[PDB]
Parts: structure tokens; sequence; C-alpha cells
RNA sequence: GGAAAACUUAAAAGAACUUUGGAAAAAGAGUGAAAAGAGCUUGAAAGAGUAAUAUGUGAACGGAUAAUUUAUAAGAAAAAU
RNA sequence: AUAAACAUACUUUGAAUCGGCCAAGUCUGGUAAGCAGGACUGGCGAUGCGGGAUGAACCGAACGUCGAGAUAAAGUGCCAAA
RNA sequence: AAAAUGAAGACAUUUUAACGAGUAAGGAAACGAAAUGGCGUAAGGACAACAAAAGUAGUAAAGAUUUAAAGUAAUUUAGAU
């Protein structure tokens, strides 16, 4: 069983001007300029964060598989959804060495725990080998 | 499906604006569209009033360079495609292939003088226009101000009606000979079968 | 005893915690996916709760028209609902349209004014087990790989019960030509002409 | 300096470079795109016939300035010069990207110029004195120049 | 082979003078000159039908449709109201669109 | 009155002989775990060069909606009695 | 009579502001002004949206993200939905 | 806002109803039914594999460039180089 996600709005919301200059990135900030034609909500130009957008609480924060990202680092934070292993997927750590990460995805078969980062830093076995 | 045809309008006896109109429209709805006798198109009011108005037109003229002012075509077919043009989008693609599709020519050039004929009962000036309403031609307007192929024009269309009237007669005298022919088939003994179900339908 | 939330799965000689199970001691159960039931197979004269309704026009013996699907345009002779489908049995007489014994939806179909006079059309068999029966299924899932070939066998042992129930057929056929012009009619397949606008047309 | 590509095989192909040349930058990018993927003998002789001024080189992308030529005809450009300096230097990285092939044991009669790329270097520099006692810059405008030289064979793959 | 299909043309997206909404598309029937004789259309299936010029290492189709329905009229003069699967490209506006019988009611 | 300027590597093992060139250098070769090659740890942005892809009538960029192309991406169970 | 318990009464502490401008079935000085100054109210400032082609103030109506419908001002030859 | 439930579930509980424009300006932290809710930078004190080797790391840290995912957003997460 997996409910229908639903997103209200799938875009980025760039911020003002960030197309015309490189100084301005592209994370959001509010203007707050007394003759600004974005927080003025002109038409062509309304286009604001708002808590509308605001996704459902049922499916806030999952995974399109359906399930919440745990992060791990060992074996034993495996151990710490073992008795959910259908509402958690785990994660390894981006630090987590290629030979731990053996471990992880090792025990988490045997614990039946989903595992997104599964062919992550994989030796060179891929070609001839 | 896909719309090959070509709707073939025969501008004679229709209003300029009128005509435009219907057709701006239609030119948006995909069809193809000829307009032939462009020139024989009537405008409201008479010579000396279309001549004044024509003189306010040819004063819109760029001061500083007017070969990039406003261009006053003369000639009949090209009056009838300003007036297309102000009908639809500007300056969009939509705008642009809708303009494509559309040709004027001042009378039945060779292709399209052996088209079925259409006629926009909106732009019929004989429903549009008290008949005591003194009207103008494109053609006669368009003389006045320097159309150059007027009698070109009424030289082409001189020989036009010359060979559809022997055309049209030698046609009247196939169909007046298979009329009878047919009359003689209903009226035949035996097929009194298939006649018996054209009548009954009201088909004979 | 093992918590509802446990599932436990062999090692292949890894490392496990002092807790899990031995390998010894462990059953590999088989994944359950189906937890649904298949629909209930009735008596084959009690007609399905899903019913469709009628239309007042579709009664035995008339000609229809087919405007969708494979044999748009053709024209059939309603024979009776498939009261296990709801849908309509039609026998475009194989011997003048080419269109065999077939189920179509009745959203798919125009009901004509004429008829055809259906009597001692013999439809002993002509239900759902029979079309069942004819119906070309795929080639599973684990059963090899069967390529190419496979479609074409079906056909060619469905093809002599197929022909055979056409027996429907030599009523209808003998009725068709007797009223003139009709076997011309049935042949044909259906247009809209010039100037036929459907709102205004009456079949 | 690293080259912009690497040769598709190294067995057949040679290279040659040269950092910080003082040559114009804006010229040599002209003369560059000009012999790029025409065979070595022919670039050899494009090169030589720019230096007397007999082929033109088309200033397409830095033509501020430059006037017209008649042997710019045909070529999308209506402005070309002939940057006799920038000539001479790629003459010489392209001659000796010759001998290293040869070194190598490649026909040159079959080699193309398939990547030469420019990029701009380190200015130098100078001083200028304008009115009312100002000091302004006299920089060069040096470059660097890789050249790849590999063989040609039809490309087929069923 | 036969026609079953009557050519609707893609007048274009429901809107105002500056705005458009392209959840509802505008379609001219042939044939149909006035909004009473609209209520047999009401409901039928209709198909903007495209050509794609494919690659031959494509398996994608040449022929390819964007289904929906007519679902109210629009007007007194027989347009209707159209909504579809995946709103229409207005790249087809004045094209045609095939208008089917079904789901019939006769 | 009054600045700017730190970093090769564990170790100089700082290329060393040949061909091209007037030379500087380049190409091979070689040292090194790795060129990290002395303008030497990493190497951003502005600015350029090359390669691949795409578009084009007096600005350019942005947004909503589709279409085309590309990419990502959803499965091994299983019917009635 | 009607309405009013997320009613009512407040207490303390504190911000910003006191250049304003517009409309009119209003007034004064002026020949008059997109002039100067006022009484009452609604606005703009601080405000986007639909309409008046364009417009700070006019008309409709005030705004979380959306779907389907009936509408407001105002419109229905084409541009432009009717 | 009102009812209901409430030692720990979890998504800052459950249900019902009303409401949501905004310059200047205000709403510090803590407060189980929380007297607004959060993201980011750096340093300090703790905590971080509970059975005596207890967060990650030469089986590749920080940083850089891009590709995807989560979040209304501030941002975070992961893959590849």
């Amino acid at each position: 069983i997996k409910p229908k996600i639903v997103k209200k709005y799938t875009g980025h919301f760039k911020r003002f001007d960030s197309n015309r200059f490189l100084r301005v990135k592209a994370s959001w900030r509010v203007p707050r300029g007394i003759d600004n034609r974005l927080r003025r909500k002109f038409k062509g130009t309304n286009l604001l964060p708002k808590i509308g957008y605001g996704s459902a609480k049922a499916t806030r924060n999952m995974l399109p598989c359906g399930l919440y990202k745990f992060p791990v680092r060992n074996t034993t934070d495996l151990e710490m959804i073992m008795m959910q292993n259908r509402k958690y997927a785990a994660e390894i750590s981006h630090a987590v060495s290629a030979k731990k990460r053996q471990e992880i995805i090792q025990r988490a078969k045997i614990l039946n725990i989903r595992v997104l980062n599964a062919d992550a830093r994989i030796k060179k076995q891929e070609v001839a080998q | 499906s896909t719309n090959n045809k070509v709707t073939v309008i025969d501008c004679h006896g229709h209003v300029l604006g009128r005509v435009a109109s219907v057709v701006a429209k239609h030119l948006l709805l995909g069809q193809k569209f000829v307009l032939v006798r462009c020139e024989d198109l009537q405008v409201c009011g008479t010579l000396k009033m279309r001549l004044v108005q024509w003189e306010l037109y040819q004063r819109k003229r760029v001061n500083t360079n007017p070969t990039r002012g406003a261009f006053h075509h003369r000639s009949p077919a090209d009056m009838v495609r300003k007036a297309v043009r102000g009908m639809l989008p500007k300056n969009n693609y939509r705008g642009k292939l809708a303009l494509k599709n559309l040709k004027c020519f001042e009378g039945c050039p060779a292709p399209y003088d052996k088209m079925k004929k259409s006629s926009i009962p909106e732009a019929a000036a004989i429903y549009s226009f008290n008949p005591t309403r003194k009207r103008t031609l494109l053609g006669e307007l368009g003389t006045a101000v320097g159309w150059k192929y007027a009698d070109v024009v009424a030289k082409n269309e001189a020989e036009r009606k010359e060979r559809a009237a022997k055309w049209y007669a030698a046609k009247q005298l196939k169909q007046k000979a298979v009329a009878e022919a047919k009359e003689k088939i209903l009226a035949d003994e035996k097929y009194k079968a298939k006649v018996a179900i054209l009548k009954k339908f009201g088909y004979a | 005893s093992a918590p509802q939330w446990f599932v436990p799965v062999k090692a292949g000689d890894a490392k496990v915690p002092a807790y899990y199970p031995t390998d010894d001691m462990i059953q590999e159960q088989k994944k359950k996916l189906r937890t649904r039931k298949g629909a209930k197979i009735t008596a084959l004269d009690k007609p399905a709760w899903n019913l469709e309704k009628l239309r007042k026009s579709i009664v035995p013996g008339a000609i229809l028209i087919i405007v969708a699907g494979k044999y748009a345009g053709k024209k059939v002779v309603f024979l009776k609902q498939c009261i296990k489908s709801g849908a309509l049995i039609v026998t475009g007489p194989f011997k003048i349209n080419g269109v065999p014994l077939m189920r179509i939806n009745q959203r798919y179909v125009i009901a004509t004014s004429q008829k055809v006079d259906v009597s001692k059309v013999d439809t002993t068999g002509v239900d759902v087990k029979f079309f069942k029966k004819i119906a070309i299924k795929k080639a599973a899932f684990g059963k090899t790989v069967e390529e190419d070939f496979a479609k074409k066998q079906y056909e060619a042992k469905k093809a002599l019960i197929v022909e055979k129930q056409k027996q429907v057929d030599e009523s209808v056929v003998a009725e068709i030509k007797k009223v003139p012009y009709l076997k011309e009619y049935m042949a044909s397949y259906f247009t809209l002409k010039n100037g036929d606008h459907p709102h205004l047309l009456k079949f | 300096v690293k080259y912009c590509a690497k040769p598709v095989n190294v067995a057949k192909a040679a290279q040659a470079r040269g950092d910080n040349l003082k040559v114009h930058f804006k010229n040599t990018y002209e003369t560059a795109d000009a012999i790029r993927g025409m065979k070595v003998a022919r670039a050899q002789e494009f090169l030589k016939n720019v230096i007397i001024k007999k082929e033109i080189v088309p200033f397409r992308k830095h033509n501020g300035g430059v006037g017209r030529k008649a042997q710019c005809k045909g070529l999308n450009c209506a402005f070309g010069r002939w940057p006799v300096k920038s000539a001479q230097f790629i003459l010489k990285l392209l001659k000796n990207a010759v001998d290293n092939a040869k070194a190598k044991g490649l026909n040159t009669a079959l080699l193309t110029v398939s990547h030469i790329a420019v990029q701009e270097a380190r200015s130098s520099r100078r001083r200028l004195y304008r009115a009312h006692g100002s000091i302004n810059s006299f920089s060069s405008s040096p470059c660097h120049i890789e050249l790849i030289l590999t063989e040609k064979e039809k490309k087929v793959a069923k | 082979k036969c026609r079953l299909h009557v050519n609707a043309v893609f007048m274009g997206f429901q809107r105002a003078q500056r705005n458009q909404y392209p959840n509802v598309a505008l379609l001219q029937i042939s044939g149909v000159n006035t909004k009473e004789d609209t209520p047999f259309y009401i409901g039928k299936r209709v198909a903007y039908v495209y050509k794609v010029n494919v690659k031959k290492g494509s398996n994608k189709p040449a022929i390819r449709a964007i289904f929906g329905k007519i679902v109210a009229p629009h007007g007194n003069h027989g347009v209707v109201k159209a909504r579809f699967l995946h709103n229409l490209p207005p790249k087809a506006m004045g094209q045609n669109l095939k208008v089917f019988l079904y789901p019939s009611n006769i």
C-alpha cells in the first residue's frame, strides 16, 4: 500500500532577478524593496513561497518509494529501524567508507531493511570484473 | 483530417470590410482562402469621399525617412490584404501563418477560374446596404489613386467571360440531352422496381 | 514467538548478531503479493450482479452498426446479451460481413431500424464458456520464451471451433437475402457522406 | 600547461605546444580557426600564402575596425587580414608536430589538423605616458597554442 | 475505408480578453451552427490525432492521439467545450479534430 | 608618510638521453604513490579557447500550459470449486 | 427593535508616524489652473486582481495552493471569449 | 477558538468551525496541549556501536563541479567526477 503523493508546485521559487545577475544567487529571498515588482504581486511576477503550497501532512517528507529516509552510519543504527522496515529506508552517510558500506548493506538484507545507497562506492568490478 | 482544398470567394458584389472580417476569422481556423476579383469589392461613400480618406491615409509617412514609413499600396488586391491583416493577430506566429493562406488576384487567374466559387451572405452588399447609399468599387478607387493595371484586368476578364459563355452553352446542350435520356430510363418498363423506391422517398 | 515485524532470512556465511537465529533453523517463506480474491464462478444461466441495462432500441435480431474498435463501420446482427459480461453477442454473418461471433460493449454500436427476424438460431453454445475458449491468451511469465510462433499456433487450434459455431449464421444468412438490397447494405461499410450530420441522422 | 583534449588513439597522433608565445591572441585565434580540420600539407601551404598575402584569414569574431578585402568572398565574413607573425608561429608548431609524427612512424601525407586550440596567457605590463601627468598600461597579449595531428580513415558502424 | 467522425476545429482555449485557461478547449464542430444542435455531441469522444516523424532506430509510434470528451456548449453558435487527458498544444490551433459517434446513445 | 608577498614532495628522487628548433621550448623517455613540473597542495567566480547539442526579422532573460527529443524511473507473482 | 462570550473592561511596556495626495449631486481666495486652502466620507499612500486600449486615485471587487460551477463591472464583426 | 484525549505514539495529538491582502512597525529564548515556527556560519561544554574497543575517515576527510531527492522557503540529503 502506498498513498498518492501530491505536490502542489514542482518548480523552484528562484530569487527575483537571479536570471539576470550572476552576483544574485538563486536561493529565495523576500523582495523588501518599496517599488518591487514581485512583492507587489504584479501580473506575471506573482510567485512567492507561501504556506499554502505546503504538501499534505500524510505524505510530507515521503520518498518516491513510499518510505522515509533514516541516515545510518554503522550496523548498529540499522537496529533502530528494524521494527519499522515498512516505514523507514536506510541511507548510508556520504562519509562512510566502502568497507563499512558492505556490512551495512549485508546486515540490512538480513533485517529486511531497504537501503537507498545500495550501489554506492562499488569497487572496480564493472567492466571485465 | 486535413484541409488541402482552397475556398475561392468571388469578391463581386461584396463589401470590403465585411468580407475581410469573415475571412480573417476563418484564416485563423486553418482554412485556405483565395479572393478572386478583389477589385470589384464595394466600399461606402462616393469617389470624392473615398479619395479624401485615401489622402488622409497617404499622409501617414515617417518624417525622417519615408522609405521606413507606411507603404500605401494602390492595387485593390493589396487594399484587401491590408484590411485582412488588420483583423489578424500582430507580431506572432499565429497571425503570420494565417496570412500565408490568403490571396487576392485582380481577376481570376489560370487555376482559380475553373474552381467552385463561394459567397459570404454577411458581406453581401445587397443585404447590408441601403440601395440609395452610394458605393465605390475598389478598382475605380484604385485607378483614381494610381493603379496602372485597371484596363489589363478588364481585358483579361472580357476574354474570360467569352470563354465561359461557350463552355456553358456547350455544357447546357449535354445536360438537356442527359436529362431526356434519364426520363426515358425512369419511364422505362423494366426499371419499375428501382423507380418505385425513388418515388417512395420523393426522388422521382 | 516471532514478532509480527520479524521475518528472518538466511545469511550466506555473513556475520550475524548474537540474537539473530542461525541458518539451520531458518525456513525461507515465499513472498506473498496477491491478497484479493478472484471473482466467484456462478451458475451458467444466472446473470451477474454487474449486468448492464440495455437500451430499448437494442432487441434480438436488430441490425446494429459498429462505430468503434477494429470492425468500425461494419454492420452486425444482434443475437442476445452476454449475461456473464453485459456485452452484446453479435454475428455480422461471416458469409456476408466477414465479422465473426463476438462480444462488443453496447456503447460502441448504433441500433438501426432494420431487423433480421432471429428464429431457430440454435444458440446452444455461444456463451461465456465459448468466448473464453477461443480467446488468444498471452504466453504467461515463466513458461519459457516461446517467441513468434506462439500467437500463430493458438489461432490454428481455435479455428476449428470458431468455424463450427458459425452454424448460428445459417438462419440469419437466408433471412437477409429475402429483403431486396439488404444483402448489399449489410456487406458495405457505413459512412458519413457529405451533408449527413450526426445530430440529424435517424438510423 | 595541459592539453584541452586527448587523442583517440595516441599511437596514431602527434602533438606540439607552445606556452606564453609572444604573439597576439586575437590574431592567432583567427588563424587557428582557418586551418582547423584541413590536411597538414594544405595547412602548411595556406599559412605560407597568408604570409605573402595570397589567402586571407577571415576575422569572424574580432572584426571591429577591420577592413573588407576581395579574398573574403564565400567565407560568410566580409572582413579579413593577413597576420604574418601568427602565421609564422603556427608554422613552427606545425613543423614540430610533423617530425614528432615522423619519429613515431606515421604517414605524414595522411595527417590532418584534428585539434588546434589557442588560450590566453599572462600579460606583461608597460608604461604609456598620457596628458596631464597620467600613466597607462601597454600590455602584451601572449597565448598558448596546442596542436594534435591525427590520421584520417573512413568511419562506419554497420 | 469509411468516415465515422466529424471534423471539429480547435478554435482555442477557454479564455478572456487577457487570460487563458488551457484545461478546456473550444471546438467548432462542422455542421453545428447553433447551441440547440449541441445536445447530441455532449459526452461524445474527441481525438486530436497528429503525426510525428520518428527515427528508424526509435520504437515510438508514428501516429499519436490525445483523447477527450465534449462536456458543455460555449455560446449560442454551436461552439463546445472539450476536456482532454493532456491539454492540447496551442501549436494545433486551427487544426482538425475527430468527433466520434461514441459513447453511442442511439 | 609607508605597503605587497605563506604552502611541490615523505624524500629533489627537481626530469637530462634521443629527434625537431638559432634559441626558448616541444615530442618521446624517465623519477615519483600521485606531476604534485618549480608561475609547483586544492583550484571557485568574473573573462576566454576547444568539443557536443539547440535556436534566430529592430533587445535579451522570466512564468503558466502542452507537444517533440533526451534522461530518470515502476514487477515475479499468480483463478474458481 | 437589532446585534454582541475567541463579548466586554482593560493594565503595563514599547515601535513607527505627524512632507501627504485624490474623488465629489461640497465651500472660500482667484479670470482660471493638473492653483492655494478647508467641512463629511471613501480611497491611494500601504493594493495586487477583472474592466475603462494605456493610467496611484474611476467602476467591480480586496489576495493561502488548487478543481468544478453560477456571477460583478462591462461586453458579444475581426484583433478578443461571447 | 472550543471540546476530547494525553508519559511519549508523532507529523507540534484527535475532531469541529471560522478565518489567510499589506509599506512603516511589532511579535527575544523556555513554557504538553507549549505566550509564532524554523534554516544557516563559527567556537566552547557534553552526548554519538551499551556485553570490557563505543560517531565517520588512506576500502579516501574537508573543499570544488554537476546529477537526483526531501522541504512552502530559508536549506538539507545522497550519487558521480
